């Protein structure tokens, strides 16, 4: 099923191998460092590794993250291959921890399994874009995604309402119920969850 | 400017702009700078510990096996086995250049081995405004075309901008921007700074170079450590000399 699909829920313990099996996972989780963070052992503790056999994971980190993102990374099973960094300017296109000023915000970039049919190599690295609103993840990185892996599944969590896209299944709890178009989906959801609450 | 880059070849860093009167500032650290010093050595077959005293700030550039993709390299297995917490001093600064690949992990764990931990990430991002047409080979490993290199800095013990724009040298020239010495000697961290693997081209006021390449020496010891016999031992770099 293309159109958005969500899942207003905590992620902490809703049953994600109800989801199946993806070739893209992406995260901008709330690192322990406004709303409320997991701790380090609830992070490493999420249930990354059901969701993919084959494929890549998109993982923003900032700060103490860096460290910690690499460290869940490499626990659920990935090995981080490249690294996106999105340079942060205004419609005027000009640039905008506690040594320097953050210009950036950092992507890891993790490939797990053998992911094979992936059009690797026909994007940057480098992301430019205006800053939309404060705690906004910039459209480009769908686009870039899409490039990659074109028409698979794909699940973001710890998503917003506005990150919901076309092939994407969104988690995260600041959304509206439960959409769910995917007839595997709706089928695991409602023998995991008869009564319809997590 | 990314679905730009996939039809006209031009990063989408091609189109950043502009890439009061800190001047000052400038005048002081340059009022304060010791002489160059520089010494020719082979740094895998030396002891560090010769190099003294111990430095405020290390600034380490090995040469990397992927900065020769296209023309001694050294594997993160030889950084790693360097004895760089030996010459640190216990307050002090290092600046590792880390590539695009595997360093950014092996990088860190070099600062971790050190005593370091990083508290700022800093990108070169190489624009490519002169050729567009020029799509790099991609390693194996690489879901993406890579256009930065990155600079970890790391603090042991108790302005700008985390961002350097320059366009890519051309293919075989080495050479980190120079912005990268102005970031750090804006930081004020102390008037013993040492470059590592830097070569005749990178010379310069108030640093001691030590790299295989340098054709000429200049070192002694007891002359350098001279320079910040008391009452010039705590200085930052950014201060009014001492009368
Ligand atoms: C208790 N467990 C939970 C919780 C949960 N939510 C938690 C709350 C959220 C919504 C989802 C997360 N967030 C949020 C804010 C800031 C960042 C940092 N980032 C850096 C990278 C960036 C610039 C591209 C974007 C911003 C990252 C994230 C929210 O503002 N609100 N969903 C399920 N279970
Ligand atoms: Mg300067």
């Amino acid at each position: 099923l293309f159109p958005p699909q969500w899942i207003c829920c905590d992620i902490r313990y809703l049953d994600v191998s109800i989801l199946g099996k993806f070739a893209v996972v992406m995260a901008d989780p709330p690192w322990d460092i406004p709303y409320g963070t997991l701790t380090d052992d609830e992070m490493r503790r999420l249930n990354i590794p059901v969701l993919q056999d084959d494929g890549f994971l998109f993982l923003w980190v900032t700060g103490r993250a860096m460290e910690l993102g690499r460290e869940c990374l490499n626990l659920w099973g990935y090995e981080r291959v490249d690294e996106i960094i999105w340079v942060k300017t205004n419609q005027l296109q000009r640039i905008i921890g506690h040594w320097l000023n953050h210009g950036k915000e950092h992507c890891l970039v993790g490939v797990k399994g053998n992911p094979q049919g992936f059009n690797q190599g026909l994007d940057c690295d480098v992301i430019v874009a205006e800053v939309r609103s404060t705690s906004h993840k910039p459209d480009e990185i769908y686009g870039m995604i899409e490039r990659l892996s074109p028409g698979t599944r794909k699940i973001e969590l710890f998503g917003r309402p506005h990150n919901v896209q076309p092939n994407w299944i969104t988690l995260g709890n600041q959304l509206d119920g439960i959409h769910l178009l995917d007839p595997d989906v709706v089928a695991r959801f409602k023998q995991r969850y008869p009564d319809g609450i997590i | 400017y990314c679905q730009h880059f996939v039809d006209t070849g031009h990063r989408p860093q091609n189109f950043i702009r502009d890439v009061e009167l800190i001047r000052l500032k400038d005048e002081l650290i340059a009022k304060s700078n010791t002489p160059p010093m520089y010494l020719q050595a082979d740094i895998e077959a030396f002891d560090i510990r010769e190099l003294t005293p111990k430095f405020d700030v290390i600034l380490l550039e090995p040469p990397l096996e992927e900065y020769y993709r296209e023309t001694k390299c050294w594997t993160w297995d030889d950084i790693m086995k360097l004895e760089i917490d030996e010459i640190a001093a216990p307050r002090s600064f290092i600046f590792l250049w880390c590539g695009s690949g595997e360093g950014l992990d092996l990088g860190r764990v070099c600062l971790r081995k050190w005593g370091y931990r990083r508290c700022e990430d800093i990108c070169w991002i190489k624009t490519n405004k002169n050729n567009p047409g020029k799509t790099k080979t991609l390693d194996p490993k690489a879901v993406f075309q890579r256009t930065k290199e990155h600079c970890l800095m790391g603090i042991k013990g108790t302005v700008d901008i985390d961002l350097i724009i320059t366009e890519e040298p051309e293919i075989g020239n080495i050479e980190k921007p120079v912005e990268i010495f102005h970031i750090i000697e804006h930081f004020c961290l102390g008037r013993r700074r040492l470059h590592l693997f830097g070569r005749d081209s990178t010379i310069r006021p108030g640093w001691l170079t030590v790299g295989p390449t340098l054709t000429n020496s200049n070192y002694n010891a007891e002359t350098y450590a001279s320079y910040f016999s008391a009452p010039n031992s705590y200085l930052t770099g950014c201060t009014e000399e001492i009368e």
